[PDB]
């Protein structure tokens, strides 16, 4: 009666894991390695297609992680190795024009370094932050001396994130979820197909996500398992919170030759007096932001459940403070002033003190270290807080604390709406057609 | 006129009228390697589909009819249900357990068919 | 005789006598990447042309006569004026502006032909 | 009433840029890296084909340049680094058997060098040619110490150019221009198709091109724009001019161990009188050669003018002076003896004095250096001048001076007959056939 | 069963019944450049053989008979011997000296055929 | 009458050389980087097919050799370099608590090492085997100081061989010889087709082959040309000879940081009575084995010929003694006790007086040295002798000796059964079909 008819070019796909490539259009991410982005990328709406998405089981996130690590490391390959710098260092306190809150923050240190000629030595001095030196038992050493060689970042290279568009290879496609309020794990009733994702900026931070996407209408709370205290909660925002960060000191940068073709950069001195690095947010905006967060948490934890916010504690600065790169400098800000409230049913700012660190161990690895050269002058940046990383502790009161660690979650947030599938164009169906 | 996978969700008999729109998109420092491997892989998948159509005697056709009868054990629906209500994604899931059987039958059918033609051209 | 492109420059009529001469020459440390990147291109270009011929209903006959009529708006030269008095390079320069139109028409007529064959064979 | 007919295998092409690979036919060009050349490449003459060539837009030159830099750097990758050599040197002049040609051009230096055991030192005596040594305030350093490290070239690897054939990948072809007296930018009425170029020796020199191809009948003068005073003029020759170069000194080579598995080579002494390196050309041959150049220049500038040849403008030795690699030695020769003549509408030689330099900074890059090991014995080579690089200074006597230093001008002097085109085998035409 | 080369050693007459099984078996740090090269080569060999089948007018079929007559100078043996007493390995040793000749003839024959088809269609 | 018919998918092949890949199944062989194997899905017996095999002309053997070396080098790429150890060592004898079998075997050395800070030095003591320390004129240096750089093997990467399966690239197939009593060069009446070889353990040894396959019916003698005394003879055994090898001493391992992020491992002390490393072979089985070997040699040399086994000639330890990696340490053993008899027409065991070396220069490459970290504890290995490598002495008595050292032969021992052929799917034949 019926025969097997073969069709090719059939709109069928299966979930798949493949390799994606970057298309983007003096840079940490070596963007010249990517193809350029097509000025007229396409997107198509797929009416009546409902697909299951799972942001917590997504290999796009893992590839983004891998690419960022590799690109970051590759940019340090041609840079100076400051092995001549790991010497007994002789240090005293900077006590000249010190704000009370920086008493013994900054230190003055003396070295016997190598020079252009191997038979000579050059006596130099520089200023260091306390966070990067450890006492010898006036004798100090750099903190990386007992774990790794440190590479100086090349000064011409910018650390400012540039949006990277991820594109599927031929035969594959990326599905995108357009469903408002999608939490990342259920069926998505409204999808579209794209070849490339939007450009995603590889912004690196802890606790407070910066310069990401906003929700259209309401705060969306996403988690792998909300009742599991071992999982993080990613909260997006439907409004930005403006944050103004500064390093309010006019630093004068000096450099020396340490060997043929190699030079070391350091802070020589500071012009004028000093002030503690800090970040400002508006108190009122922050209070509205939390009010929205609390309402959504109550939907999940109970209408009459008390929601409390608290500072996090335990671990290194990367998981207790808000770290970020501002002006190319590395900041560690105390967010306790933001997360200190209990909720039952005009230029007033919140000021968060911050510290500055130059020896940076990224991606929670050991054995690698980078020396961040100082930046001349005074640093300011303004950024938008577009989501929070919270963890729940553990009756009556639920306590949430800022979370952090595992960079996969920052990327997971931007990629929550994308899925990779493979096209299977060949298939069969019964018809009345024979031979 | 939609484009690429935009026909998904339409009925099977509607989607089947636009096959070329997707056929055209097939084939269209390890950052060098990732890009190169992707190109090779795209070719390999393309060629496996084409080889398979070749074995079955469907090379170059898009829509190809055969001599293998449809089994009610693979699926049993009215043709109007299959072509007017169901879409291709649903269908692929429904008969995903019979594709190996069907492909084996198509390959056997074409091999016998070729032998019969060779004999006829020799005048039996 | 006149291997590879040796017939280039001859008129279109004469040049068409040697199509297989050029067709058969198609496809045919850090450094080792320049060969892999070259080989993959030779293959992708080969396959994209073959795919296009397949979509158009030309499984690969070298010369495929289609059912799409020629428009005087593309070219109004008579046939001798094309085949006896021009070479292929000259011809391509003149027709280039319309080749996307022509290619679209060829894919469209083939889809209509495929549907018609399938329906006749349901009646057969 | 005609129909579209599709033809595949149509003999047409388009200008295109693709990747070319090398095919060859103990050497710095690593010809073992290339695919060996078939002993019988074919050349197919194309009757009735006129194509436009433009040597100044020919990207084959850019690829050859990149391959040359790449091969050069790869050949030094496994060689001994001489960082331990950048030490203060104690130097006096070598005046012991001077003919006054070399007075002041050779110094006797001593220094404290490392040994296999890192806790031991050795005192080393070696000779330097002055151009490589600069004063610190008898205290000297090598010139590269404040730019970069220097790598010793491996003594077993020859620098002699080996013709390298370039080959197009399938789908591409190289069209060659057969017309005589072709200036590189107009239409070429007689062409042929090849898959591979002839082998081109990557001879590296400044001002006077060595061991290239000759013009078929007459001197051909080629330039990007003959009236642009910022452009170089490439003058080919229809006859070679023989040049005999030498370093007429018997050098005794010594070596020391500098570390585990590593050794340094240097000139130990010189046996016999110390004399200046030099190159000879025939005065008569050279004067005939210029007369031919002058006639062709008059065709471009008027036949009622004066052509005057003059000295290079000054600046860096690598640009102002003629240079070449002879025996593996690096020579810098003064050409003022060749370009000193005003042209108005028996065994008499010209001797050009030369200098020897062992620290080489190639390809006009900054941050890399190579040390050229000394060569045992006496060096002599004979080569052909096959073209000149001239510049013209902006009813007046025109002034021509030696130019060059931009290596693309040397390659472009061989790769002027070739262009790469993509084969486009698929196309359509009308006919009476329909189906 | 007899997968891959299992039919080898049987006579040519028997071996021809297993062509399909060997058709589907074709086309499947610094270490990766070895795997990637292997993948590329498999594709290149596959495509070169398909290219010849296309040129000769066989294309997607496993068995094609053509219009080129058999010459006794290539081999003068009774069909009852070649197809029942020699194996495809033995035959290759015997016919190898003439396969370039045969391939050239197959190409020319198809070109003549294509010209004839184009002309017949033009004549309607 | 007859026409040409083209058949595609024809069961034929040709001898060919292609690239094979690793399918494998903390290792120096990067076993995680290979596509994994399937559960030996099949081999196809080929009825009525006789192929010619030649184990002496086999590219599988050459590729395995090259891949093993490349993997070896890669495993050291990220490991600590030990350059700072090449200093004058101050050494005295270890004759404390010895048995006098070891008198002169161990020395107690002291030296000044670099440390985490480059301006500090730390005097250490360690024990060395005499084989790795060479007298300078009490003052010693490591043996590799004047020839090579030395890299410490990573303490977490094992030298335990893991079977590696080699698989054909698509379009190729591996034919295997199934016949018994196949001597490696003649026709093999019974063969089968496989896609992957069995896994081969890349065991490194000389004189005797360890952990290979056994012959099932008789001892088999294989050589390229047995009448040529310049060739080695490979002998495959029917029964394993079990050999026990130990290092009776209990070593204490210490670790010193020698620079940021790096440490050196060295024998600190030995707990107890110092004794000679040694290895046991039971006489009953060894004497039976030699008799079986002799019988087969008699088939080739005559019944009336006397066969003598003799020890090795002088030369480098690597080729005069048996060598293996046991527990991570490299042993050298005198096999003379196994080859001292003349053959003419109880648990009593043979003890081999073994010695240990830590500085390794494998694959006979000069300039590449490895340091084998010491192993904590006592070492015991049990392995099977599955074959021999013998050389022939150049009238009435023939003499054979335990020669060897060329690693290619160890691989020939297992790869002799395999051949790689290219599949050639097209062919033509005459028939009665026309069109
Ligand atoms: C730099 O200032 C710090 C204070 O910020 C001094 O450290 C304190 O020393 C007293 C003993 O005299 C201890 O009891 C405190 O606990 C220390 N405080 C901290 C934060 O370490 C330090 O001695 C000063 N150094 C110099 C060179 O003046
Ligand atoms: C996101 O929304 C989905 C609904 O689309 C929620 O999924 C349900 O979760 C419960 C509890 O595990 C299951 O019993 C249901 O079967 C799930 N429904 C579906 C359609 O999958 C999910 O829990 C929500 N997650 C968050 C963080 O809000
Ligand atoms: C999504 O499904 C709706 C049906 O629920 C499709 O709309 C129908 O299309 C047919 C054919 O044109 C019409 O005869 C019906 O009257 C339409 N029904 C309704 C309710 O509008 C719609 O086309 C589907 N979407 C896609 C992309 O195929
Ligand atoms: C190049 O052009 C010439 C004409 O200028 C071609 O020669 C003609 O060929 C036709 C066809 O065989 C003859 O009828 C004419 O009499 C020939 N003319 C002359 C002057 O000889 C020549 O064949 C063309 N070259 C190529 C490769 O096609
Ligand atoms: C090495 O030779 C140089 C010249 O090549 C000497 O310097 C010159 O000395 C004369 C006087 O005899 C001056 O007129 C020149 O102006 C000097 N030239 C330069 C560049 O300074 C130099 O003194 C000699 N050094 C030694 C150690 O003999
Ligand atoms: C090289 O030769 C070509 C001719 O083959 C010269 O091209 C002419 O240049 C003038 C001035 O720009 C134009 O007006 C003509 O139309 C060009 N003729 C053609 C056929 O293109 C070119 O100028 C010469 N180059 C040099 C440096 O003299
Ligand atoms: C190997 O050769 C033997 C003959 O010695 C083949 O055996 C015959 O096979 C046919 C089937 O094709 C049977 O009808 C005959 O009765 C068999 N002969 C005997 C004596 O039993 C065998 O098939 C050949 N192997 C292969 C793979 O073709
Ligand atoms: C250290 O051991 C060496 C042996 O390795 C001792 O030297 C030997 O001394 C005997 C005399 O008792 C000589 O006959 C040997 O020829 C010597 N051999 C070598 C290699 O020198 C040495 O005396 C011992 N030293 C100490 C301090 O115990
Ligand atoms: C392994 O067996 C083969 C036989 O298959 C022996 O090869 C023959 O040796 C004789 C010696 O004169 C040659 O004349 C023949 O041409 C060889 N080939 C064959 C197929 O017989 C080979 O010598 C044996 N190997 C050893 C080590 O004895
Ligand atoms: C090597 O060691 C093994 C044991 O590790 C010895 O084999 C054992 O011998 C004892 C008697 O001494 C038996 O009781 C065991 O049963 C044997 N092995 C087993 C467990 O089967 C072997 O003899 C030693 N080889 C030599 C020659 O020393
Ligand atoms: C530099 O070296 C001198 C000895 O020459 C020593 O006294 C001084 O403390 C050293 N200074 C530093 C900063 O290491
Ligand atoms: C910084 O300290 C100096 C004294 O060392 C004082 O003269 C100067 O005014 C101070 N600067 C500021 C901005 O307080
Ligand atoms: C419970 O939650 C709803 C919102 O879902 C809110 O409108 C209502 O007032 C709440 N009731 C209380 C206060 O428990
Ligand atoms: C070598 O070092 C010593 C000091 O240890 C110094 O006196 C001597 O001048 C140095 N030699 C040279 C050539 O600089
Ligand atoms: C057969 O082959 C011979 C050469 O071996 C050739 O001379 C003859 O013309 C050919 N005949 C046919 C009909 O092809
Ligand atoms: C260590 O350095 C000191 C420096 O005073 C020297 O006397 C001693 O001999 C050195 N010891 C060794 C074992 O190298």
């Amino acid at each position: 009666n019926l025969w097997v008819t073969v069709y090719y070019g059939v709109p069928v796909w299966k979930d798949a894991e493949t390799t994606l490539f970057c298309a983007s259009d003096h840079n940490v991410w070596a963007t010249h390695c990517c193809v350029p982005t097509d000025p007229n990328p396409q997107e198509i709406h797929l009416e009546n297609v409902t697909e299951e998405f799972n942001m917590w089981k997504n290999n796009m996130v893992e590839q983004m992680h891998e690419d960022i690590i590799s690109l970051w490391d590759q940019s340090l390959k041609p840079c100076v190795k400051l092995t001549p710098l790991c010497v007994t260092l002789q240090c005293t306190n900077v006590t000249n024009n010190i704000t009370d809150d920086m008493r013994g923050e900054l230190k003055n240190c003396s070295f016997n370094m190598t020079t252009e000629l191997r038979d000579k030595k050059q006596k130099v001095y520089s200023l260091f932050y306390r966070l990067d030196v450890v006492q010898i038992n006036k004798e100090y050493r750099l903190i990386n001396c007992n774990t790794s060689a440190i590479t100086q970042a090349c000064p011409k290279v910018s650390f400012e994130p540039i949006p990277i568009h991820y594109c599927a290879p031929a035969g594959f496609a990326i599905l995108k979820c357009k469903d408002k309020k999608f939490n990342g794990t259920g069926p998505c009733p409204s999808v579209s197909t794209v070849q490339c994702t939007h450009g995603i900026k590889p912004v690196v931070s802890t606790q407070l996500l910066l310069n990401g996407s906003l929700a259209e209408e309401e705060v969306i709370i996403r988690s792998e398992n909300i009742t599991n205290n071992a999982k993080n909660i990613l909260v997006q925002l439907n409004t930005p919170v403006q944050i103004n960060c500064t390093r309010p000191n006019n630093n004068t940068v000096k450099s020396i030759r340490i060997g043929p073709g190699q030079w070391f950069y350091y802070t020589g001195d500071i012009i004028g007096d000093i002030r503690q690095a800090h970040c400002n947010v508006s108190k009122a905006t922050w209070n509205e932001t939390l009010g929205k967060v609390v309402k959504q948490l109550r939907k999940h934890f109970g209408n009459n459940t008390i929601i409390r916010f608290a500072q996090s504690s335990g671990g290194d600065l990367e998981v207790t403070t808000h770290s970020f790169n501002c002006g190319g400098e590395f900041f560690y800000c105390n967010t306790s002033g933001l997360f200190n409230s209990t909720w039952i049913s005009s230029n007033d700012s919140i000021t968060l003190p911050c510290r500055i660190k130059q020896i940076i161990n990224m991606w929670q690895r050991i054995g690698q270290a980078m020396y961040a050269p100082p930046i001349q002058g005074v640093i300011r940046c303004v950024s938008n807080i577009t989501g929070l990383i919270l963890t729940r502790d553990g009756s009556t009161t639920e306590t949430f604390r800022p979370g952090g660690g595992d960079m996969r979650d920052n990327w997971r947030s931007e990629l929550y709406k994308y899925k990779v599938v493979k096209i299977e164009p060949l298939g069969v169906a019964p018809t009345r057609c024979k031979r | 006129s939609l484009g690429f996978l935009g026909a998904a969700g339409s009925t099977m008999g509607a989607a089947s009228m636009t096959l070329t729109v997707q056929a055209r998109n097939l084939l269209s420092t390890h950052w060098g390697i990732k890009q190169l491997q992707a190109r090779v892989l795209a070719v390999e998948h393309y060629l496996r589909d084409q080889q398979l159509l070749g074995i079955w005697g469907c090379s170059g056709k898009l829509i190809c009819c055969t001599n293998v009868p449809w089994n009610s054990s693979w699926s049993n629906r009215n043709l109007s249900e299959i072509w007017d209500n169901m879409t291709w994604l649903q269908w692929d899931k429904e008969i995903s357990n019979y594709t190996q059987i069907i492909y084996g039958l198509l390959e056997e059918s074409q091999n016998q068919q070729e032998k019969n033609e060779q004999d006829l051209l020799a005048l039996d």
